[PDB]
């Protein structure tokens, strides 16, 4: 799940406005 | 300790156009659920009005006052007057089991009894003679510098901050 992993890396889970595919982009492009 | 973790929200300060770090706040849902849930949309932009994400993103501390506290949220007005939540319009007071018992406490501004909307203040010092008037739902855990940095932002009348602090960003941890 893109939350939790966020999550475990220290990252926000959700930017204001932020919808599904662009945090999954956002985790994506930190991996 | 089985017990759910509390919502962590963040909002990334700006001073004068320029960025001065990230504060990073404790809602405390498991004592008064209904502010924290109200705030933590806010922050995501969960929340939509028309089909547009509404919140805090953008919007600015309108009223610093060093040594009590820093007041913002108002994103209908930018000037105090603005009243918005997700349950429509004010919303009663939840309840007043915390106190201003310290900095770094989140508590909701208002106009009188069960007024509460989206504005919000920081507090700067303890403010006993808040408590059962404004309902207390979170508190700083990371980046109380930020918040001294905003209290310390030269203010003209009113305590209104010559330099725009806004919130460039902002969501959930």
């Amino acid at each position: 799940e893109v939350k939790a992993s966020l999550r475990a890396l220290g990252e926000p889970i959700t930017l204001f406005g932020e919808g599904p595919a662009e945090r999954r982009e956002r985790l994506r492009n930190i991996l | 300790n089985s017990s759910p973790v509390n919502p962590v929200v963040f909002f990334d300060v700006s001073i004068g156009g320029q960025e001065v770090g990230r504060m990073k706040i404790e809602l405390f849902a498991d004592v008064v659920p209904k502010t924290a849930e109200n705030f933590r949309q806010f922050c995501t932009g969960e929340f939509r009005k028309d089909g547009v994400p509404i919140g805090y993103k953008g919007s600015t501390f309108h009223r610093v006052i060093k040594d009590f506290m820093i007041q913002g949220g108002d994103f209908v007005n930018g000037d105090g007057t603005g009243v918005a939540s997700i349950y429509r319009g004010p919303f009663a007071d939840e309840n007043f089991k915390l106190r201003h018992s310290a900095p770094g406490l989140l508590s909701m501004a208002n106009s009188g009894p069960s007024t509460n909307g989206c504005q919000f203040f920081i507090t700067c010092s303890k403010c006993d003679w808040l408590d059962g008037k404004h309902v207390v739902f979170g508190k700083i855990i990371d980046g109380l510098l930020v918040m001294r940095k905003i209290e310390n932002v030269p203010t003209g009348p009113n305590n209104k901050p010559k330099l725009p602090v806004v919130i460039s960003q902002c969501g959930e941890m």
